[PDB]
């Protein structure tokens, strides 16, 4: 016992309170990008902190690239600036972390097969696409890449808390089926 | 006269901040063959990571269904 998931990332949606237009704000914004072909909303981006974002007509707005508070509470308040520097009125508001990014090892190899053929009713395997294994964690509900490597990832959280219990509830379970 | 299945492929999203266009990033930058960051075996994946769980963590960050 000793490993402790550490943060890589972070996710949070915000909300400017006003409808923009996808097609004005791609052009006015110095940074952004708008596919038709993929959705209906843009993409901001910044090197300070280096993030991205999506901002939908709507309003709403997630923003992504942060690995903690403080790093997303700063890269939302960039984005929702862009659009009130254009000279729309969005705000600044909504702000919330629905999905932390986490990641370590455990030192040993675990078995793909060996956990897909004990939780069969929760993690998932696929030897035809994915090498990897994926346990959708029940609570907190999150999911969790293992590789033979011994890499755990840890995404999906909804509180530092949710990380670190994630991790300590399929700690077991990996050791329990460990491939060494 | 419309698609099925409306939202944006943010598998990746949560993954590790990407462009919804489906491009995943890091935050930080790495110059080496192999350092912090998954190798090619999880990008390559997330564009499919799609249907096995993450599906639900997909349309959970570009709620894009509603304009």
């Amino acid at each position: 016992s000793g490993i402790v998931p550490t943060l890589q990332n972070i996710v949070a949606t915000v909300t400017l309170g006003c409808r923009l237009d996808l097609k004005t704000v791609a052009l006015h914004a110095r940074n952004a990008e708008y596919n038709p072909k993929r959705f209906a909303a843009v993409i901001m981006r910044i090197r300070e902190p280096k993030t991205t974002a999506l901002i939908f007509a709507s309003g709403k707005m997630v923003v992504t690239g942060a690995k903690s508070e403080d790093d997303s509470k700063l890269a939302s308040r960039k984005y929702a600036r862009i659009i009130q520097k254009i000279g729309f009125a969005a705000k600044f508001t909504d702000f919330k972390i629905q999905n932390i990014v986490g990641s370590c090892d455990v030192k040993f190899p675990i078995r793909l097969e060996g956990l897909a053929f004990s939780h069969g009713t929760f993690s998932s395997y696929e030897p035809e696409l994915f090498p990897g294994l994926i346990y959708r964690m029940v609570k907190p509900k999150i999911v969790l890449l293992i590789f033979v490597s011994g890499k755990i990832v840890l995404t999906g959280a909804k509180q530092r808390e949710e990380i670190y219990q994630a991790f300590e509830a399929i700690y077991p379970v990996l050791s329990e089926f460990r491939k060494m | 006269e419309g698609s099925i299945g409306n939202g944006l492929d943010l598998t990746g999203i949560l993954f590790g901040n990407i462009d919804s266009e489906g491009r995943l990033l890091q935050d930080d930058d790495g110059e080496g063959r192999g350092g912090t960051g998954f190798d090619a075996e999880l990008r390559e994946n997330i564009g499919s990571l799609s249907k096995l769980g993450l599906d639900s963590m997909l349309l959970e960050v570009i709620d894009l269904k509603e304009a």
